[PDB]
């Protein structure tokens, strides 16, 4: 029956699996994240408690200079005793221009031995990272299922290619998505205007 | 077959309330921050020219 | 929206033609309008 | 074929729509930068 596939066909529109997929696609092109997963033998909680400590616990892992700042993206619960707390680090530089360090030279730092063996006082039994040149190191060679010739053209198509890149984009949740880390960028946004808002009232008195 | 209608017309009606939750979502802080900072360059000139 | 700017000229402005003891600098008169038009024509 | 039609309409529908959505998203992140 003709009948059948079409309904295959829709099911396959509607899926995160993407056979063209719902003709959701749509690609969102992400400037160029460090993050890197820490796994805690604490409850969700022995981190939640003591979450000051615990950053500049790795703060000071990292030496405990201002140029360096550990920060939070979630915290979730796997088990009764156990937790992951997944963080980026920025470094400033010496003209005041902030960027965060990289996910992999952040996790040869803490794969080192001393810093593993103060990482693991701190509780941690495990880590794992996501992931010039390094741009086209990625943005080559496909990502998560996307075909290879669209993908291809997002990178033609790219209006801006050095504030950004294409990044793949996954249906609604996925908008859902960019949405969260928009409002998340907004706050931070509103606050850093903040701050210089502070510092010119502070001239201006 | 009829069992069947009962689940994709579910999983697909189940997608489009995600599609309700983005459109309940939308942007006013957004809109915002353009404001600000194009407000905050402006104390910048005063601060400067003082 | 929010400035500072002609708050600042204003300011600087206003600051201008009050005084003082400068040696020089005596506060100026502000014309505007009809008078500052020919003011600035000739 | 009641319902089938059903389908694609509100899924073209649909779909037209989040098209317009993804790209506000987009003007957005837009404007951000």
């Amino acid at each position: 029956t003709l009948l059948g596939d079409e309904r295959d066909a829709i099911l396959a529109k509607w899926n995160q699996l993407q056979a063209f997929w719902g003709t959701g696609k749509g690609y969102f092109n992400n400037n160029i994240d460090g993050l890197v997963v820490l796994v805690f033998n604490k409850k969700e909680t022995e981190i939640r408690s003591q979450q000051q400590q615990l950053v500049e616990s790795l703060h000071k892992v990292l030496g405990g200079n201002q140029t360096l700042t550990v920060n939070v993206e979630g915290t979730k619960t796997l088990p009764d005793d156990q937790t992951e707390v997944v963080i980026y680090v920025v470094e400033r530089s010496p003209n005041g221009t902030s960027r965060r360090v990289p996910a992999t030279t952040l996790y040869a730092h803490f794969e080192q031995a001393n810093i593993k063996t103060q990482l693991q006082q701190l509780g941690v039994t495990l880590s794992m990272t996501r992931t010039p040149a390094q741009i086209k190191q990625l943005l080559q060679n496909p990502p998560a299922g996307v075909d290879p010739i669209i993908w291809e053209q997002a990178k033609v198509d790219n209006p801006d290619s050095e504030k950004l890149i294409p990044v793949p984009m996954v249906g609604f949740k996925e908008l859902l998505r960019r949405l969260k880390v928009q409002d998340q960028m907004t706050k931070q946004h509103q606050t850093r205007l903040d701050i210089i808002s502070e510092d010119i009232s502070e001239l201006q008195k | 077959i009829c069992q069947d209608v009962e689940n994709l017309q579910k999983f697909v009606k189940e997608q489009k309330q995600v599609q309700e939750e983005i459109s309940r979502m939308s942007s006013k802080a957004m809109l915002k921050v353009q404001e600000d900072i194009k407000a905050l360059k402006q104390l910048l000139s005063l601060a400067a020219n003082g | 929206m929010d400035t500072e700017g002609f708050g600042e000229l204003l300011q600087q402005a206003e600051q201008l033609a009050a005084e003082t003891e400068g040696i020089s600098e005596l506060p100026h008169v502000e014309r505007n309008l009809q008078e500052i038009q020919q003011a600035g024509e000739r | 074929e009641s319902l089938i039609n059903k389908w694609s309409l509100e899924l073209e529908d649909q779909e037209r729509h989040f098209l317009q959505q993804a790209t506000q998203v987009n003007a957005w992140d837009r404007t951000l930068i």
